[PDB]
């Protein structure tokens, strides 16, 4: 039974300038089985506000989602996706590199 | 191996009277159907189970409902009965859903009548006619004849019984009965039916030759206020023997 | 018109968590979502609204009808394999089926089946046969195409009904569908040049790097075209510099049959 | 909208072909079916085409064209058990079946021997009815309903005689009118000039 880990990419809908408002999205794509568990994390606490697209199919039978959030990135502020899935040990943080 | 069960076969009702036609199928199918069949027309789906745990309308559920009860078991429901809604109803069943290849298997299908007044309803007069001693000797056979006369709604079944065993070698029965009163949209009916044996068969007197009528009529509870006999479901018949 | 396609997916899954569904099964236009339906709102629903406003609530209730049966038959079909695989615990099965309608007029069409994520059955609508991946397949194989009107039905779906259900959907959704958004490109170092594209649909790009007016693939690194969540998409490309001698890099992107060059000075 | 046609009826004689046609104008299209249905029983499966081109099944063949919209049933060598109703129908984009109305096939039955007669059945002391039966003609005769109220005509039906592998048409004609007599019953039909009328009383 070959199980398969998210790929989990964490960026902005438009390129980020501070003081602007955006969207923070993370993109979970290429895992099966379906079950996963997503947070957005700022400042390294779950933002609660957060919305997703259905669970989605893949061709080569894996899945995906996008996880988003609207946001106004600033300089102090960091952010991440932290994500868990049946592959993975303890939780996967990948952190929004601007 | 039973295929597809529906009863019943045949049935009279009254405006207003309620009716379950009943239907079964063993072939571990899991979509079924209700038809009915109607002169001049295609069949007309009236509601359909896709699945077990699942019904929906067809293209006439209107005065109809169904239960699927459960994989094997889609029953059609009158609630009212209406004159319209006399008809040859037909349940059929099918391995997977209406989508794909998949043929429909069907029931015997279950005939109903559905009249204002039970007053129309008429068993048949049954008569059996001897062969003609020309057709003997012209031909070296002997046709016997059977008619059933009279009779209101078309609800019969007519077999012939030689020397106590139904045969159907040698038996023609019109396909179709004849309206009495080709006019009238509640004429009674006739039917006649053709029994030609050789003329040796004929001419043994122990040879013994009977024609009999099932009548699908009514029952117990249909309330009857006529002065004439109750014309109740029942069998009517007439026979002749052979003669040297 | 560009290349379009339509295709349904189902999901089965045979011990399923706590309120995770059995059975799931969407159905998508190109990247779009067009339809979805689970074992827990048992209801086929639009998930776009130019499928809302264009089938009347007879499509819904009449495919829903047939969902409620074809999540059955998945339930019979998934228990059938796990059995041959002699498996215990939550295993998982699914289904695609589609077709393409090409640019140059031309079309495909594909179906096929998976277990536990990986190729199980693929169809082959031209030899009008199964491709089995295992023994366990190939029991199955058997037993389809002994039914020989079926795979002949399926053929007559691929290559004319999906075909037209394309096309029905690709007017509805003309709008979103067949609209032009062209991407935004900029070039920044962070030592290797990246090359960003945003704000396109469709999502169908083409970003490459080339240096001194040629194309080492083998040196670059290429980013996931990725949903932005807005409609469009965005995409990236980097390729490393080198600190020893100088050279001319570009980036080239494709879209939509518009090429566009940036040279890094 | 959707929609579906056949012939209503068609006439063929015992040992020929006959091709039973069926057009369908459906939105979308899953495959074709053919029935059987004999009369006062259950449809049953006859065939299924989904491309292009000819099937075939025993004596039966069926063909689609799905260009043209067009399927037929093709019996050859009829026998008189193809009596029956033939029933089209498709599958539409939804999977809904669309049905046509049926064609009910008649079978000529091949006479070998024509001896058509015209013969006074024995009364019933039960029954105040006199009843005649026109019988052993050729299958190109048509026997016409009666023209008087009080005389009862049925159509011609083929009787098989299986032990002596004897096929024969009748009609049967009653009244009990004191003017009925079977020398005029079926006075209405074109019947055979070499009709034999055996003499009365
Ligand atoms: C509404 C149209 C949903 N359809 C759907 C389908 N349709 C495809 C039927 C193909 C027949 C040949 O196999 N498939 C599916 O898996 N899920 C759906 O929701």
């Amino acid at each position: 039974m070959i199980q398969r880990t998210p790929k989990i990419q964490v960026y902005s809908r438009h390129p980020a300038e501070n003081g602007k408002s955006n969207f923070l999205n993370c993109y979970v794509s290429g895992f099966h089985p379906s079950d996963i568990e997503v947070d957005l994390l700022k400042n390294g606490e779950r933002i609660e506000k957060v919305e997703h697209s259905d669970l989605s199919f893949s061709k080569d039978w894996s899945f995906y989602l996008l996880y988003y959030t609207e946001f106004t990135p600033t300089e102090k502020d960091e952010y991440a996706c932290r994500v868990n899935h049946v592959t993975l040990s303890q939780p996967k943080i990948v952190k929004w590199d601007r | 191996n039973a295929g597809v069960t529906q009863t019943p076969k045949f049935q009279v009702l009254k405006t207003g009277q309620s009716m379950t036609l009943q239907c079964a199928q063993d072939m571990n199918h899991n979509s079924m159907y209700w038809y009915r069949q109607d002169p001049g027309m295609g069949l007309r789906l009236i509601y359909y189970s896709a699945s077990e745990g699942t019904t929906d309308k067809g293209e006439v559920p209107n005065g109809y409902n169904v239960s699927r009860l459960n994989k094997r078991e889609f029953s059609l429901r009158l609630e009212s009965a209406a004159p319209s809604q006399t008809s040859v109803y037909f349940c059929a069943s099918s391995v997977w859903t209406g989508e794909g290849s998949g043929e429909l298997f069907f029931g015997e299908g279950s005939r109903l009548t559905v009249l204002e007044d039970l007053k129309n309803v008429f068993p048949p007069e049954v008569a059996v006619f001897e062969p003609s001693e020309a057709e003997i000797s012209h031909t070296q056979k002997a046709t016997l004849v059977c008619l059933a006369t009279g009779f209101y709604p078309d609800h019969v079944e007519l077999s012939w019984w030689v020397n106590g065993k139904e045969v159907h070698s040698g038996v023609c029965t019109d396909p179709q009965p004849l309206k009495e009163q080709p006019a009238l949209n509640d004429s009674r009916y006739a039917l006649s039916s053709r029994l030609r044996v050789s003329a040796t068969f004929w001419q043994n007197p122990r040879n013994h030759f009977r024609c009999q009528v099932q009548f699908y009529g009514l029952s117990e509870n249909d309330e009857w206020t006529q002065d004439r006999a109750k014309p109740v479901t029942q069998i009517v018949s007439a026979e002749a023997w052979g003669r040297a | 018109m560009r290349t379009h396609s339509l295709r349904y997916f189902r999901l089965g899954v045979s011990d399923p968590i706590h309120g995770v569904p059995e059975f799931i099964s969407v159905g998508y236009v190109d990247s779009h979502p067009i339809t979805t339906y689970d074992s827990v709102t048992r209801q086929k629903e639009p998930r776009a609204p130019w499928m809302a406003e264009n089938l009347a609530p007879d499509h819904w209730e009449r495919y829903t009808q047939l969902l409620r049966g074809w999540q059955q038959m998945f339930k019979v079909e998934l228990k059938r394999l796990q059995r041959h695989y002699n498996h215990s615990g939550s295993h998982t099965y699914q289904r695609m089926i589609g077709c393409e309608l090409l640019e140059d007029g031309s079309t495909t069409g594909f179906l096929q089946y998976a277990y536990d994520g990986q190729d199980f059955l693929i169809f082959n609508k031209d030899t009008l046969s199964w491709l089995a991946v295992d023994n366990v397949a190939h029991t199955i194989k058997q037993a389809w195409e002994a039914n020989q009107h079926e795979l002949l039905y399926q053929k007559n779906w691929l290559e004319e009904e999906c075909i037209a259900w394309l096309k029905r959907f690709l007017e509805y959704g003309k709008d979103t569908l067949q609209r032009t958004e062209p991407p935004l490109v900029r070039v920044n170092r962070k030592t290797a040049l990246f090359c960003k594209a945003h704000g396109f649909y469709p999502p169908e790009i083409y970003m490459t790097w080339m240096k001194n007016g040629e194309e080492i693939v083998q040196e670059i690194d290429y980013g996931d075209i990725l949903p932005s969540g807005d409609g469009t998409y965005q995409a990236w490309a980097s390729i490393e510099l080198d600190p020893q001698s100088s050279n001319l890099y570009s980036c080239h992107v494709e879209h939509s049959g518009v090429h566009m060059v940036l040279q890094v000075p | 909208g959707q929609n579906i046609d056949q012939p209503t009826e068609m006439t063929a004689t015992e040992g020929a072909i006959v091709q039973i046609n069926c057009t369908y104008q459906t939105s979308g299209f899953n495959g074709l079916f053919w029935y059987q249905q004999h009369a006062g029983e259950a449809p049953t499966f006859l065939s299924y085409n989904v491309l292009d081109g000819l099937e075939e099944k025993g004596r039966f063949s069926s063909f689609l064209s799905r260009s043209k919209g067009y399927s037929y049933l093709l019996l050859k060598e009829l026998q008189m058990k193809d009596s029956a109703s033939y029933l089209c129908a498709v599958k539409d984009s939804n999977y809904q079946l669309i049905w046509g109305a049926g064609t009910k096939l008649i079978i000529k039955p091949d006479i070998q021997n024509p001896d058509p007669a015209v013969y006074q059945l024995r009364d019933s002391k039960s029954s105040d009815k006199s009843v005649c039966l026109f019988t052993d003609f050729d299958s190109q005769t048509n026997v016409s309903q009666s023209k008087d109220s009080d005389v009862y005509i049925t159509d011609k039906c083929v009787l098989d005689m299986r032990s002596m592998d004897f096929k024969s048409n009748s009609a049967v004609a009653w009244s009990n009118k004191s003017d009925f007599a079977c020398a005029n019953a079926f006075n209405n039909s074109i019947i055979p000039e070499d009709t034999f009328f055996p003499s009365p009383e």
